[PDB]
RNA sequence: AGGACCGAACCGACUAAUGUUGAAAAAUUAGCGGAUGACUUGUGGCUGGGGGUGAAAGGCCAAUCAAACCGGGAGAUAGCU
RNA sequence: ACACAGGUGGUCAGGUAGAGAAUACCAAGGCGCUUGAGAGAACUCGGGUGAAGGAACUAGGCAAAAUGGUGCCGUAACUUC
RNA sequence: AAUUCCUUGUCGGGUAAGUUCCGACCUGCACGAAUGGCGUAAUGAUGGCCAGGCUGUCUCCACCCGAGACUCAGUGAAAU
RNA sequence: CGAUGUCGGCUCAUCACAUCCUGGGGCUGAAGUAGGUCCCAAGGGUAUGGCUGUUCGCCAUUUAAAGUGGUACGCGAGCUGGGUUUAGAACGUCGUGAGACAGUUCGGUCCCUAUCUGCCGUGGGCGCUGGAGAACUGAGGGGGGCUGCUCCUAGUACGAGAGGACCGGAGUGGACGCAUCACUGGUGUUCGGGUUGUCAUGCCAAUGGCACUGCCCGGUAGCUAAAUGCGGAAGAGAUAAGUGCUGAAAGCAUCUAAGCACGAAACUUGCCCCGAGAUGAGUUCUCCCUGACCCUUUAAGGGUCCUGAAGGAACGUUGAAGACGACGACGUUGAUAGGCCGGGUGUGUAAGCGCAGCGAUGCGUUGAGCUAACCGGUACUAAUGAACCGUGAGGCUUAACCU
């Protein structure tokens, strides 16, 4: 059963989703849009969220901290830096997702994460 | 198991029945984007209700 | 413990070591429990300096259950123990004759009086 | 008496100054108030039958609104029966309570039960755990047999085994009356009722025990 | 839910102090023997964690007679009367399982200071 | 020093599990044994079917072995199906 | 028979830790094993953990568990010493 | 007794309770001296048995993480 | 015999009654007491170990009682492989020998993804006669049916005492079921911390990665038992064996022939669940449609135009629902998920900075920081917006009412 129980395996383990997250995370950040399955993207939802909430506030301490939560210098200094402004204008909602159905490589509803203060 | 017995044609068609794709009347209209659509989805141009997704 | 088995204490001082159950009765293949049960038997271990023989079956009561009797709310006293006093076996009554040991208010209750006058706690 | 349905809203355990601290299960009542009737007039039947609102007046269709509005406005997500022969009751919402229990000190609480789903030999059926590692050759959770040879040739209708588990109604009967809260609305059980938060349930008086 | 916080609220009662693991404490509590409200003291050694709102947990380490027992309080009920806190300490864990297991000695621990 | 000990490599196959229309016409996994020798293996060489070889099981001698395989006697013969 | 989880000899033999061609993590260097994507059931497989009891299991403590290193102590029956 | 049919022989030890086991007894169906007899330290992926530690083996099953199963899309069998 | 896998176990049962217990009686050498024996009774229940390959048996200790027998001496396309019986090997024995052994011993591949029947669930059509949406009646079917002890009665009846009930009542358990995490606990790789090795993040520090979750402790929600609650009833109805009245045949007697009365855990109910495909398609309530034409044997329709509704699904967002469908909820006139804020819960004094100590590290800052699946609130994001499917006032016969 789940019920009540919220996170989902997809590929694989625990411990390729970690990997596969904050590989996604810093794409996010890096290139502005992905364009991925429909369930992945809402699940990454649930979790990069916390890296855009740590960095609407100006802390040293809560960036090395936030660096325990990403890796990669860039992106946690595109985040604070240059999409610090960018969430300052809000709390909640980080991102705005969208969908766009079927791959070509087999048919797999795909969705959208992408940020929504840049987007235009 | 393994069978035994030849099930007859009837059979099959009959499980074949359940067998078939949603028909989901899939074109559809928005007043943000007029094209020939897939609801819920890209319009191909990006749009979902207008605003493009799509760089590629 | 458990019916078959187990290996308990001796809370009293006759008897001494491992100290087999047999059968947890009130039978009707009873499973696992005892707490303040009379059940038959078997010393494995006896006292060495003093006699009341080895092997022979006896009953005994569980009064320090290693995972736990409660009351009256179901807060549970939960003992560090597996220990029983040893009975005699065409009665009732303590062959032994102190009794050390936490024990259980439901040997308050009813006919066993004997036990829980001479232990504290 | 009859029971009403309210809707177990969580669980607790309320002390008394005796020392015991008896389980309960904490269900809001909010009024019931009598819409549909059921009469000999009618035959088959002497039901009343009841609302407890819902949350739009659009979530539900034109004829879920219809029925309603000839017994007044009060809406409804559902209606349920329950028989009487006498303990009259009468088709204008009335808006009865706890108020009934107060008098009763049994009752027996007939809600729905949560279920799993799946179901499964062991998980629902309660056999055996054999053969985990002391030869193992799939034998677990398996069923074993289910059947004999070829003199009865076959298995006997009703045979336990896969299927399903809950969601439907259950009752245990009992879950005596323990406070009558007619105006918060709360009636404190004794003991764990059926289902899962959120579920209606009736509280029947028993006289079945 | 808010429905069981009213309730619950009802129901707390007690006004205690912080407990934080490695408390010495001496329980009182009625017994109701033969319907006496006599009250027996249980000095023991807490390990178990409290809060869970309402519902809270503490434990005993007795050691009467070279072992013990454990004792749940639950700091709402009448049973529990009143609770003193004697002596506490600082230790890094919320539970002292340990001392189920070592014993005596390693039972010690250091002091929180005040 | 040792057909010594503990143990990788290497060799070998004691247990169990998984496979058992497999991943595979004998393997895989976790354990296991032996381990400078009565060892082990590469290269090459040598023993031929009533024969070899065999620390020996009727085992092995090209996924075949109480007499290999192939051709031929031969369309053996079969009161048998 | 397959782009087959198998088999296949010699040569080169890096860091740290470690006794080490163990092992763990890294080099140099080369790869992700040619269906993916979902839901996470039952059940099956593969693991991990289990309150209390501790062989009651079973043909049998099979498996797993638990034991394990190094230094130091201390070491019995017996004996071909 | 890896030998003994009757046989769970009989007695003793161990077990709460021991058709096995172990020590004996000798009524050896139908043991026996190189188709070696009786011992035997050491050795053993040896047989059998007991005991300690230890345990999901069991009591008494539960949850979890993965790989399938299940569902979609592509590909596409089988014995019968 | 063109393969019907042996025994035993395990697992899973199910039936029969020639009944072991409970139930109800008869007789009793029926003092009581437990019984003995027999009659009626299958509703329910009906033991674990020790030895042995054996089922069995013997033994041990309960139990209310550990029934008996059948089901391919029940069950291997469910498990096991110990025995018997493969090929190895050996002893004693038999045999000249090779070899042999209902004598014995150790070792020794258990295969198959289910088409169909059957079962346990669960949908998809169509139907139920205008079409729908809900709510039921209850024909039937299934589940469930156990019982000790103690206390009261009453130390009464009985008994020479010792002992010690009946009838009935109450209470507290055992086994079994059912429900549920609130409590007690378990798990909790998805939460927090410690920690071993190493590699990385330029380096330090601090972390992250990897090592069966690296190791290890605690733990949230949920699920769950070892936890906790609840359940097997009373009482009816009609009876069995039985116990009777009244009572002829057969002036009496006679429980039966006429007629009536009680009488069991059986049976019919009462209780709980499934339950109108109950095609005998039931009933109650509500809602939506009350436009034209044309071509026909025409009153039976077929087609065309205009409407297309109520409602459904689809689809999306998802749920203490879930294999998939289904069901449940919501889709901006919104709390439906996630997020956010706050709470709570669990860990247990983060990092950095300052000070002390040579250092390791401590203290202070700081019961800090972090924190899910939870709870409360809040539109921050996505639930976009058309569409689609579904139609268009109801066949005949007869009765009743209405002009």
């Amino acid at each position: 059963m789940r019920h009540r129980k919220s996170g989902r395996q997809l590929n694989r383990n625990s411990s390729h989703r970690q990997a596969m997250f904050r590989n996604m995370a810093g794409s996010l950040v890096r290139h502005e849009i992905i364009k991925t399955t429909l369930p992945k993207a809402k699940e990454l939802r649930r979790v990069v969220e916390p890296l855009i909430t740590l960095a609407k506030t100006d802390s040293v301490a809560n960036r090395r901290l936030a660096f325990a939560r990403t890796r990669d210098n860039e992106i946690v200094a595109k985040l604070f830096n240059e999409l610090g402004p960018r969430f300052a204008s809000r709390a909640g909602g980080y991102t705005r997702i969208l969908k766009c159905g079927f791959r070509a490589g087999d048919n797999a509803p795909m969705a959208y994460i992408e940020l929504v203060d840049r987007s235009e | 198991a393994v069978q035994q017995n030849k099930p007859t044609r009837s059979k099959r068609g009959m499980r074949r029945s359940h067998d078939a794709l949603t028909a989901v009347t899939s074109l559809s209209v928005d007043k943000t984007s007029g094209e020939k659509h897939l609801r819920h989805h890209i319009t191909a141009d990006g749009y979902y209700r207008g605003r493009k997704v799509i760089a590629k | 413990m458990i019916q078959e088995q187990t290996m308990l204490n001796v809370a009293d001082n006759s008897g001494a070591r491992r100290v087999m159950c047999i059968k947890v009765l009130g039978g009707s293949h009873r499973r696992y429990a005892g707490v303040g049960d009379i059940i038959k038997i078997t010393i494995k271990e006896a006292i060495p300096r003093g006699k009341v023989k080895k092997g022979d079956v006896l009953k005994a009561v569980v009064v320090r259950t290693k995972k736990g009797v409660r009351r009256p709310d179901g807060s549970v006293i939960r003992f560090d123990g597996n220990a029983c006093v040893l009975l005699n076996n065409n009665s009732e009554q303590p062959i032994g004759t102190r009794i050390f040991g936490p024990v259980t208010r439901e040997l308050r209750s009813e006919k066993f009086m004997k036990i829980i006058s001479l232990a504290p706690e | 008496m009859i029971g009403l349905v309210g809707k177990k809203v969580g669980m607790t355990r309320i002390f008394t100054e005796d020392g015991v601290s008896i389980p309960v299960t904490v269900i809001e009542v909010e009024a019931n108030r009598v819409t549909q009737v059921k009469d000999l007039a009618n035959d088959g039947y002497r039901a009343i039958q009841v609302t407890t609102g819902a949350k739009k007046a659009n979530r539900v269709t034109k004829p879920e609104a219809g029925h309603f509005a000839k017994a007044g406005v009060e809406a409804g997500r559902g209606l349920w029966e329950f028989r009487l022969a006498e303990g009259e009751e009468f088709t204008v919402g009335q808006s009865i309570s706890v108020e009934l229990f107060a008098d009763v000190k049994k009752v027996d609480v007939t809600g729905t039960s949560k279920g799993k789903g799946f179901a499964g030999t062991v998980k629902r059926w309660n056999f055996r755990t054999q053969d985990a590692t002391h030869g193992n050759s799939l034998s677990h959770r398996v069923p074993g047999s289910i059947g004999q040879n070829q003199t009865p040739g076959k298995v006997f209708k009703g045979k336990k085994m896969a299927g399903q588990m809950g969601n439907e109604r259950v009752t245990v009967q009992s879950l005596d009356v323990v406070r009558v809260d007619a105006e918060r609305n709360l009636l404190l059980v004794k003991g764990a009722v059926p289902g899962a938060t959120g579920s209606d349930l009736i509280v029947k008086p028993a006289v079945k025990a | 839910s808010n429905i069981i916080k009213q309730l619950e609220q009802e129901q707390m009662k007690q006004d205690v102090p912080s407990f934080r693991p490695g408390d010495t404490v001496e329980v009182k509590v009625w017994v109701v023997e033969g319907s006496k409200k006599r009250l027996q003291a249980f000095e023991g050694v807490v390990i178990a964690i409290r809060n869970r709102g309402l519902h809270s947990a503490f434990t005993v380490r007795k050691i009467s007679n070279g072992e013990g027992v454990e004792r749940v309080f639950q700091t709402h009920s009448p049973v529990v009367d009143s609770i003193s806190v004697k002596r506490r300490g600082a230790v890094r864990k919320a539970k002292l399982y340990y001392l189920r297991e070592r014993t005596g000695k390693a039972a010690r621990i250091k002091e929180r200071l005040n």
